């Protein structure tokens, strides 16, 4: 439908734009914990990935409650709900990393719960390419 | 979706 494909390309663009400042504070966190920064420096790290990421989020969110097809709303929304999960996985695995420092395995928790939210965004955007065709 | 604020705030 048209206004649907509308909705889609005009997020998609600014989805596209917000995964730039999430790949940067992805690369910039993993960088932190590559040399072995100490939670002040990966905590605040964390926080800038969290911020940035929970933009996709809002995305999903102002997306879903506007698309008139019920397959858009159902993608969209379990992206929405799957992010939102692995924000809290990111606050929880951080935190536990830094209770236990200096902690390689806790830091590789926190590093793969990341990792994760990495490989989701950058599905959740190819999935708005998808839907947007 | 959370609150980004409480999000962050729990990590502050």
């Amino acid at each position: 439908g048209p206004s649907d494909r509308q909705l889609l390309l005009f997020y998609l663009e600014q989805a596209e734009a917000n995964l730039t400042t999430l790949t940067d504070a992805v690369d910039a966190f993993f960088t932190a914990v590559a040399t072995n920064q100490p939670p002040k420096i990966f905590v605040a790290h964390s926080k800038f990935v969290i911020l940035s990421a929970h933009k996709l989020v809002f995305i999903g969110d102002t997306l879903s409650r506007q698309a008139k097809a019920a397959d858009v709303r159902s993608q969209v929304t379990h992206y929405s709900n799957l992010l939102s999960d692995l924000l809290r996985g990111i606050v929880a695995t951080t935190k536990a990393a830094a209770l236990q420092y200096p902690s390689p395995s806790a830091a590789q928790d926190m590093v793969d719960r990341v990792k994760e939210l990495g490989h989701s965004t950058q599905q959740f955007r190819r999935v708005l390419g998808q839907l947007a065709a | 979706m959370d609150d980004l604020d409480a999000l962050l705030a729990d990590l502050e």
